[PDB]
RNA sequence: AGCUCUCUUUGCCUUUUGGCUUAGAUCAAGUGUAGUAUCUGUUUAAUCUCGUGAUUAUACUA
């Protein structure tokens, strides 16, 4: 129920790794099929 | 991941496949028909007027038939009187078009959760 | 058919404001979800920007 | 929404609820029976239960806000009469907020966590609630008073939970 | 330990994680904010960041309701809280 | 930022124009009638002068009285009703301040 | 004639359905043809004539 | 350093920081 | 880097590419 | 109407208080002008509050 | 009052969420070590043929 408390200058090591891990789960998609799939596309076509 | 997904285009009955019989699919059974016998009904028509006429001739029996046609105790105590009109449920049972405000369902989950 | 299929392209990959999507198909669902739902969300919409209210 | 689509919807959506209740009705008339044994069908049956049940207990709740007190307003000051007329006939004497200085605190203590330890006594896999209620319990049991304080000023002011 | 204050890389990541993953995902949500409970992600947004909530200052018509109400149902800030419009927390302080 | 603004613009203005809310005015404690029967008099007031002659500036909101505010009121009515003890201990019942 | 035709094509512009969209869409190729060769026509007419008159 | 940070992060700013984190034939037989 | 963090936020929670439009409709004005 | 841009206007109702009304009339004045404050505490009439301070 | 070019607005959605049940289910991590990859730092001239080759004057140099 407090309200937010701001950013300091200096981040601490869990914060950055959390804006990391943040960053690559929002821009995640797919599962692990699909991501197979794509990568034997491409080692499809440079076999080929 | 479409891998698991609807059906929008389901499957279309086919013609059997025609060919010599090895395979056994369906054992014989039940291989007599049987028919109405008399008294069974069924092969006896009437006619449009007569069967009317008796279907109104049972509805009228049915609607006659329903109609009729041929210092104490108990003065110590501080609430009095706390279950009348209680007994008088049960004139008549409404079917409710809503499962889960029927009395059967008051009556499952009062049983079962507790 | 094929040069509006160019400006399209182009217009839709200008962005105007807040990335509120991932991915292309994430972009024209939210534009679409914009041309459909914002005439209802005005004051949730308002909320978020302020930080308050109902 | 456009309202003849919406009406499809509904109409649809109380049939399924309609089977989905039905079959609800019948595995637990099998399984108060016996008549299954499997570990599927029960475990099933009692998320069904417990989604009805909060469905009846959100209606009995909304119904309490909306039609009132049930308990009528002379009906509770006849309750309470008689409550006051008992404990004064037994000369009963009110308990007391428990004072700083109360001398059977660390007792009364030791009893509450004990309970809540034995709680967790036959424990295998614990969730994370379950290990930070074990580390507030032994945290209690190293700090006896400052657990006191605690607790007497969350009993003291706090009103939300 | 998980809990303390939030902060605003907390509070703007639930808000992604929120608009990734809907309402009813908050171990998914934690799992991003890895410093925080399912538990007390999803108490931050009901109590704090749900757009519905006014941190406004308290008009004189709130504050008559929020008396009335306080002296009629007393002590029950759950049941008060959504008929004066507010938190049960900001009711209750 | 010109053209981002007239598009921003129109849609604002469109929410507006949805966003207005109706105004309910206070009735006239001078209503029409007694507009009437003034002017009456006014119009006779001023004939008379035409024939003899031919032959509180502001106003201020009153307040509302002491003992009418009700939230105060309540804050007295809640700490008597609240922080009161045990019933079966005597004790004296704090005044409800009530009025009206 | 010229702005009632404006203000048809505008209060037209939305769709409606696909026998509308086709009506537009005839009715603007004929525009873009434009005006007829009533000289080739009639040559082909007179052609037509002298073949169908033998024949 | 403690002193709160002139930029404080959004979650459109997180957004938009995914997001940017995110032949010739010879012959008729290869034809 | 402005430009880079045009939508996060200010201290007075504004958005940086709210203040660089703020100032730019200023100029156009 | 949001006080930053209609000063005349607010200065016109304070005109109106101090001519006909009280101090409790008054603080409900001023709890009305920060109320619309925080309801235009936006960025778009951020945008167009700032554009009108430097065109004026 | 025409046709092309450009801008704006209107339209069109144009890659734009393809099932089910007990929200299907459950979930705090850290650290060590190894390996593989990342970073913070002689000159010129004309000729022919398939230019080239060939013909070919000549400079510079204690």
């Amino acid at each position: 129920t407090k309200p937010a408390r701001p950013d300091t200058i200096d981040l601490d090591e869990d914060e950055k790794e959390m804006l990391s891990e943040a960053r690559a789960r929002l821009a995640n998609t797919q599962g692990k099929k699909a991501k197979r799939k794509a990568r034997e596309r491409q080692q499809e076509e440079s076999r080929r | 991941t479409t891998a698991h997904r609807p059906t929008f285009d389901p499957a279309r009955g086919k013609e059997a496949l025609r060919g010599p019989a090895y395979h056994q699919r369906l054992l014989p059974a039940y291989t007599t028909l049987k028919f109405r016998q008399p008294g069974q009904g069924g092969a006896a028509d009437k006619s449009t007027r007569d069967l009317r006429a008796e279907l109104e001739a049972a509805e009228a029996a049915h609607y006659a038939k329903l109609k009729g046609a041929p210092r104490r105790w108990d003065e110590d105590v501080v609430f009095k009187n706390q279950a009348r009109g209680t007994e008088d449920k049960g004139k008549r049972k409404e079917f409710v078009n809503d499962l889960l405000r029927s009395d059967f369902h008051k009556r499952f989950m009062s049983k079962y959760v507790r | 058919s094929l040069k509006r299929r160019r400006e399209k392209l182009a217009k839709s990959g200008e962005e105007h404001g807040d990335v509120t999507y991932i991915n292309e198909k994430n972009k024209q669902f939210n534009a679409k979800l914009a041309r459909f739902y914002n005439k209802y969300t005005a004051e949730i919409r308002d909320s978020f920007e302020r930080g308050t209210m109902v | 929404l456009p309202a003849p689509i919406e009406n499809i919807i509904l109409r649809y959506v109380k049939a399924k609820a309609d089977w989905w209740i039905s079959v609800a009705h019948y595995n637990r008339e099998r399984i108060r029976r016996g008549a299954t044994v499997d570990k599927t069908v029960a475990k099933k049956n009692v998320g069904r239960l417990t989604r009805l049940w909060l469905k009846a207990e959100q209606e009995r709740q909304h119904n309490h806000m909306k039609d009132g007190p049930y308990v009528s307003s002379e009906e509770a000051v006849a309750i309470y009469t008689t409550t006051v007329h008992w404990l004064e006939a037994r000369k009963f004497s009110p308990i007391p907020f428990p004072s700083v200085s109360y001398k059977h605190d660390t007792k009364i203590l030791i009893l509450a966590l004990e309970r809540l330890r034995e709680a967790y006594s036959t424990k295998g896999r614990l969730n994370q609630s379950q290990r930070e209620e074990l580390a507030l319990i032994e945290q209690a049991y190293d700090s006896p008073g400052t657990t006191l304080e605690r607790i007497k000023r969350f009993l003291l002011t706090q009103r939300a939970f | 330990v998980k809990g303390g204050v939030w902060t605003n890389i907390e509070d703007e990541i639930l808000k992604a994680a929120v608009s990734k993953y809907g309402l009813n995902q908050w171990a998914r949500v934690s799992s991003l904010l890895a410093r925080k409970t399912p538990k007390q992600c999803k108490a931050r947004w009901n109590e704090w960041l749900d757009p519905s909530i006014k941190k406004i200052e308290w008009s004189r018509e709130e504050d008559e309701k929020l008396l009335h109400l306080a002296k009629l149902m007393p002590t029950q800030w759950r049941t008060i809280a959504p008929i004066v419009g507010r938190t049960a927390n900001q009711c209750l302080e | 930022a010109a053209l981002k603004a007239g598009q921003m613009q129109k849609l604002r203005e469109a929410e507006q124009s949805s966003k207005r809310k109706p105004l309910i005015l206070p009735a006239p404690q001078v209503s029409d009638s007694e507009l009437d029967e003034i002017v009456k008099m006014g119009m006779i007031g001023e004939r008379a002068s035409a024939m003899a002659r031919e032959s509180g500036a502001p106003i201020r909101t009153p307040r509302a009285p002491a003992q009418e505010d009700h939230i105060a009121n309540e804050i007295r009515n809640i700490k008597a009703l609240t922080e009161t003890q045990s019933s079966l201990l005597g004790g004296e019942n704090a005044p409800l301040a009530e009025g009206a | 004639k010229r702005m009632k035709k404006k203000e048809a094509h505008r209060d037209d512009t939305a769709f409606r359905d696909y026998a509308r969209e086709a009506e537009k869409t005839y009715k603007r190729q004929i525009r873009n043809m434009g005006a007829p060769d009533l000289e080739k026509y009639m040559r082909e007419k007179l052609s037509a004539i002298e073949k169908a008159a033998a024949a | 350093n403690k002193a709160p940070a002139p930029i404080q992060i959004s979650a459109e700013q997180l957004l938009r920081e995914a997001v940017d984190r995110q032949q010739r034939f010879a012959d008729l037989e290869e034809l | 880097p402005e430009e880079e963090q045009g939508s996060s936020r200010n201290l007075d929670g504004r958005r940086l590419r709210t203040v660089t439009e703020a100032k730019a409709l200023a100029e156009y004005l | 109407c949001d006080p930053r841009t209609n000063p005349e206007f607010w200065a016109k109702w304070e005109q109106f208080e101090v001519q006909h009304g009280n101090e409790d009339t008054f603080k409900e004045m001023l709890r009305v002008k920060r109320s619309v404050q925080a309801k235009y505490n936006t960025d778009v009439n951020f945008i167009a509050s700032q554009a009108l301070a430097r065109s004026q």
